[PDB]
């Protein structure tokens, strides 16, 4: 059914049709709407499901949403387009050709680049990656390492990673020699589920040939070690149908008795506490906590410990009582101020874009009044600005 | 996501 149509446009209603999709969201351009007794609907070849192909025949097939819509309105009077009425092997090696394509160009093309990977799933960057390789013999990462550079390339080579391998190796990257970015190292362990530490743990084995449980004792100390350890493990306790009301009033009460009520802190009791209870059980003690300490569980943090361990607590108690929003504070952190804090503005980027990305969003919005998306506009340019778009999904 | 023309 592939139909070449020529529209007329026309002060009543343009082209007169509506339009959907788009490569950003993985799927071709649809006609969504054609409004009646205009420019589309006068033509009788337009029907409500065409996918666009052609613009003057200028191929879209694999374009964005504002790539059509962008033709579509600088087309001149007479537009004709050429229409017609589960992501395969065959959509990763049409990927891979073009990321070949692309990358061979002369000047190396960065937007189609970018266009495909940000909006792709990480399970179908690793079939492109498999597609790549084999048609070309090259290495799809190294590749794209020589054909990028600066914070695009920081982008798209964290993208191509698996989950645990990009986790692994930015955990290893922070202890990376004597000085030890302990903020990275805390939003890492501080934010990441039991299940995904233990294919991070798996992972940073593989990649390294050491534990990581032995790297962090190596550029930890004290009771910040013994928090970093104990979180690394992962096994806290998953929780069920069981509210054990009783279990949360005790938990409150043995932070408030190991903290601000006495002389020093009991940050054994802490740990404890705070690594091994569910996350669903510990958001109730820190609202029970609020009913024993005239201070909550944040406020009580910052007058009883100081330094990296006090960092760590702080992280941790934003991460169990609002993670989206932890991560919706820690992008705006990134980019309120001169400059931007682009590595963990990327890494938060790549690493919840699949995850909680719309919950981020919306939390960042109702706090800030202005969208995530909003920001990244204002804060950086270029192709590493659209990369940093796409991943955010959109507007609002 | 739609955009009318
Ligand atoms: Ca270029
Ligand atoms: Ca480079
Ligand atoms: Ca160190
Ligand atoms: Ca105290
Ligand atoms: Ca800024």
């Amino acid at each position: 059914n592939r139909r070449t149509v020529t529209l007329r446009r026309q002060p009543v209603g343009g082209l007169g049709l509506s339009i959907k999709g788009g490569s950003e969201h993985n799927v071709p351009v649809v006609i969504s709407k054609i409004f009646e007794d205009q420019a589309a609907d006068q033509t009788g070849m337009l029907f409500v499901g065409d996918a666009v192909l052609q613009v003057n025949g200028i191929h879209v097939e694999n374009a964005t949403h504002e790539e059509v819509v962008h033709l579509l309105r600088n087309a001149g009077d007479e537009v004709t387009i050429t229409v017609e009425y589960a992501y395969t092997n065959f959509d990763a090696e049409r990927d891979a050709l073009n990321i070949e394509t692309a990358i061979k160009t002369k000047g190396v093309d960065e937007v189609t680049i970018v266009n495909i990977l940000t909006n792709r799933s990480n399970e179908q960057r690793q079939d492109i990656a498999f597609a790549y390789q084999r048609r070309t013999k090259k290495e799809l990462a190294s590749a794209l390492k020589s054909a990028l550079s600066g914070h695009l390339e920081t982008v798209i080579l964290g993208l191509l990673k698996t989950p645990a391998q990009y986790d692994a190796s930015e955990l290893k990257a922070s202890m990376k020699g004597l000085g030890t970015d302990e903020d990275s190292l805390i939003e890492i362990i501080c934010s990441r589920t039991n299940q995904e530490l233990q294919e991070i743990n798996r992972v940073y084995k593989e990649m390294y040939k050491t534990d990581l449980e032995k790297d962090i004792i190596s550029d930890t100390s004290g009771d910040f070690r013994k928090l970093m350890v104990a979180l690394a493990k992962g096994r806290r306790a998953e929780d069920g149908s069981v509210i054990d009301y009783e279990l949360i009033d005790q938990d409150a009460r043995d932070l408030y008795d190991a903290g601000v009520k006495r002389k020093g802190t009991d940050v054994p009791k802490w740990i404890s506490i705070m690594t091994e209870r569910s996350v669903p059980h510990l958001q109730k003690v820190f609202d029970r906590y609020k009913s024993y300490s005239p201070y909550d569980m944040l406020e009580s943090i910052r007058k009883e410990v100081k330094g990296d361990l006090e960092n760590a607590f702080l992280n941790l108690v934003q991460c169990i009582q609002n993670k989206p929003l932890y991560f919706a504070d820690r992008l705006y952190d990134s980019m309120k101020g001169k400059g931007t804090r682009d590595k963990v503005l990327i890494r938060i980027m790549v690493s919840r874009s699949e995850v909680d990305m719309l919950k981020i969003r919306s939390e960042f919005k109702r706090k800030y009044g202005k969208s995530l998306y909003y920001y990244i506009q204002q804060d950086t340019k270029g192709d590493y600005q659209k990369a940093l778009l796409y991943l955010c999904g959109g507007d609002d | 996501p739609s955009t009318t023309l």
